[PDB]
């Protein structure tokens, strides 16, 4: 009874919950952020990209 | 003939005693979690099409990096992003692995649980509250000071209502931990009452407090990662 | 008689105060949390994704005293303090 | 057994649930997504071929 | 004297009493503000009235299910008494 | 003392709180509704057409809860479980 | 000591906690209804004479719920389930 | 110990129960109806008149619960029902 | 034991509960109604005037209600019915 | 058993009961009526001046009702009626 | 039996009522005033400033009547008065 | 009967009756504040990070008043005043 008490397992349990965040830390979050900002620079180069080669057709008709 | 409480496979070490059946649902949950990151961790593609795992995790890692910065700039706290995020993903698995058909009757007439979810068990939500809460108020130390830190909380927001923020703190952990138990603890008693009615009307009640229950579940995690994303923002505030 | 009784009875007496309490707050807290969602919503039909944050921190909020009310319950039910 | 049996009925109407009204929904947001991403990719083809297009032409100009 | 099945029997039956009574008086309230909140919307933007379903029932659903949870417990006090003799 | 006699004594008193928090959600809960009824109409005098079918699904989700309780009512003192 | 004076004791407390809380119910609900009523007849008057239809319908519920109440608490107290 | 005594406590308890809540119900659906009174009036001044019609078809049928409520009372405190 | 003993702390009790409903009645409806003042006041200063005529038409309402309320302790008390 | 015991309970209970009444009341009256001196203050400043007026009318009207709550609990429990 | 006993547990009782009022009372009032004050600086953020001045205002209103039960509280659980 | 024994069921039902309280009352506290923060949010999305400042200061009042409740709470189950 008394389950509310709590327990030995609180220290056992936060253990195992560190173990899970550290891979998260380090194996899940940064690859994920690393991601996300290559594919923001890729879509901010895509833009840069096209208006670069407006330019250039411009430019090339120009000279 | 309910049953509340009654840990399985308790067991004493260095004088202090266990819930193995609380122990063993975490490790169940730690180890879906780190088959989930490595999963993504060997087939992650920037280049090519993202999978069903990356696209989940990338989910969330927004989600998570969205409400960093709306409340805390993402720069000034980065430890925040993953925390938060793990906290997440944990809670939900505890509250979904729930729903696989686990229960049976142990000889008695009284529902067993093969696997129960660990939130129902004090220790779980008091370890992730307390973990969370030394997190943030060192955080909050390591801001403004190791003694400006504590005078600022207690000042608060207005000085003459310094006892009142004193209590809110207390309160921040409490707040965080008994939350997400009620809200599992009920459940193991909800699923363990529908046990008393007969098989043949079990299924359906049962089927829709499960299903109501992955929806809760799911609600909760999100509640306690956001409330300690938004907890770590006021605790880095100057 | 048996004291017993008596304090079991006290017990049940009370927990059934604290869910009355709790039930009562968390139902009229959800509704007035999603009264205001679905205003907002009925403004702006186009801003769900925006809304549904502030309105689910509030909806924890609102039943974090409501669980914590049900914990204290199955404590008094299930472990009566004070029992001899 | 029979609150397994009950348990087990009840798990598999959750289970005809979720793939009946569930699963197409949330399959279609990831099949959505994913075609973004590759429409992306490929617009990051097509502008880097334009630029070489562009490039090119410049020089004979 | 009197047999304490009978007080255990009679705290439950008042404990699950205003275990309904709190319930129903949570659940008529947020239902009933829910469902005004719907109304006004559907009244203002009719051509909105499927996109204000969503949020609603998610309202309902927070708050019906929390009068039934309370309804299961208190099955559980009339029927399964807890500390019966 | 018969214990038949607390029993029912609980058992009453029981109901009767039942009854009472049924007849005050719903009480209110329609009358919040028909206060949204009665304002929508207001502002849109022919809006009234549509607006009863949410109204009505408003009063389904409130007066069942009172239907609900009123049968557990009748599982209190009609037939009062524990009784011998 | 005679049983049946806590049945009737225990029945006409409950009987009291069905008015009360029916009596809470009706009264709030028809405030809420005659504040719609009245909002809408001051911001627009001569519709008055059309949104009694839709008011009459929402006390129509109030009150009819408080008035089921009324009846079970004469069958709490005239007519006492239990009484022997 | 008095039968009597256990009735007419029991009694005594309904009546308080039922004037508290009565009372509860009469303050706050009149306030809500003088607060929507008030509004219409600050709003639309010339539309004065029109407004007491309605409120009061508002007040009266609030205060006839609670009125309701004043007759029962008595019943239970004077003419107790169920007296040995 | 004396029956003056239960009859008093039934009367008691009973004169708390109506005291207590009471006041929270007539707290609610001032309130509400202070609430609908000051808005209107705020809105329209010129109509500070105004509208103290429909406020203390509220008011006494509710005021009387609760007052009505208190008389009635009184005879719970002081006079209770039934004592011997 | 001391018939003083069993009055003097009633007391504190009936007590309990009136203070819980009145503090539910006076808090929510005050709360109410400062959240419309919030809404008039943030509608323009310069009414500041004036709302203050209507306001303490409203607060008075709301502690009052709580403070004769409170002689009526002393009454109660430091001089019981019909203490015997 | 000990008349202290029942002394003890009425007292215990009334002390749970005042806080629970209380309790009710402060956590609405606070709540309502927090709405206002929310609402205007959504409205008019150079006001944040401002509309502290009445917010807390309201505040202590709703707060102090609370303090002050849970100062009662204390008298009626740690020195009760009439224990004998 | 030992006193013991109503001494703590007095204590369970004073816990009790103090948590329903503290749950109603941060409950409806937490709900309003929060519908007054998703208003604001819908109204003007550039205002959501300057809200959180006020709304929260409001809900570390909420909060006050029910944990403080809550305390209080544990000295009636586990330290009960003047237990014997």
């Amino acid at each position: 009874s008394n389950f509310l008490i709590p327990n030995g397992t609180f220290f056992a349990v936060l253990i195992i919950f560190l173990i899970v965040l550290g891979v998260i830390s380090k194996w899940v979050v940064p690859p994920i952020s690393k991601v996300l900002a290559e594919r923001e620079a890729m879509l901010a180069k895509t833009a840069a990209d096209n208006r670069k080669s407006a330019e250039q057709v411009a430019a090339a008709q120009a000279d | 003939a309910i049953h509340v409480g009654h840990h399985t496979l308790v067991f004493e070490l260095f004088g202090m005693t266990f819930n193995g059946d609380t122990i063993l649902a975490t490790a169940v949950t730690a180890v879906i979690v780190i088959a989930l990151a490595f999963y993504l961790r060997a087939k992650v593609t920037s280049t090519g099409v993202p999978s069903g795992v990356q696209l989940f995790w990338e989910a969330l890692t927004i989600q998570m990096r969205q409400q960093i910065e709306g409340s805390i700039g993402m720069k000034i706290a980065p430890f925040v992003l993953p925390l938060s995020v793990t906290i997440f993903v944990f809670i939900l698995i505890s509250n979904w692995l729930a729903v696989l058909p686990l229960q049976y009757g142990g000889a008695d007439g009284a529902a067993a649980e093969l696997y129960k979810a660990p939130a129902s068990d004090i220790n779980f939500v008091l370890a992730l509250a307390l973990f969370v809460f030394v997190c943030y108020h060192a955080a909050g130390i390591w801001r403004r000071g190791i003694v400006g830190h504590p005078i600022k909380v207690v000042k608060g927001h207005v000085a003459f209502l310094a006892p009142i923020n004193i209590v809110e703190e207390l309160a921040k952990p409490i707040s965080l931990a008994l939350r997400l138990f009620g809200n599992i603890f009920a459940g193991g008693i909800l699923v363990a009452l529908i046990a008393m009615f007969p098989w043949y009307i079990q299924w359906f009640p049962n089927a829709v407090w499960k299903t109501f229950d992955l929806f809760v579940g799911l609600i909760q995690a999100f509640i306690f990662s956001l409330l300690t994303i938004l907890y770590f923002s006021q605790s880095m505030e100057l | 008689l048996d004291p017993n009784a008596i304090i079991t009875a006290g017990a049940l007496i009370g927990g059934g105060l604290i869910m009355g309490g709790g039930a009562i707050g968390a139902g009229i807290g959800d509704g007035i949390a999603g009264n205001a969602l679905i205003s907002g919503i009925a403004r702006q039909p186009e801003a769900q994704g925006r809304l549904f944050t502030p309105f689910f921190i509030t909806v924890g909020l609102v039943e974090a005293a409501y669980f914590i009310n049900l914990a204290f319950m199955a404590l008094f039910v299930f472990a009566t303090p004070g029992l001899q | 057994m029979s609150i397994f049996i009950g348990q087990l009925i009840g798990f598999a109407v959750i289970a005809f649930i979720i793939v009946k009204w569930v699963v197409p929904p949330v399959r279609t947001l990831m099949r959505n997504q994913q075609e973004a991403v590759r429409a992306a990719l490929a617009e990051s083809a097509e502008a880097a071929k334009k630029l070489a297009d562009a490039d090119a032409m410049h020089a004979k100009a």
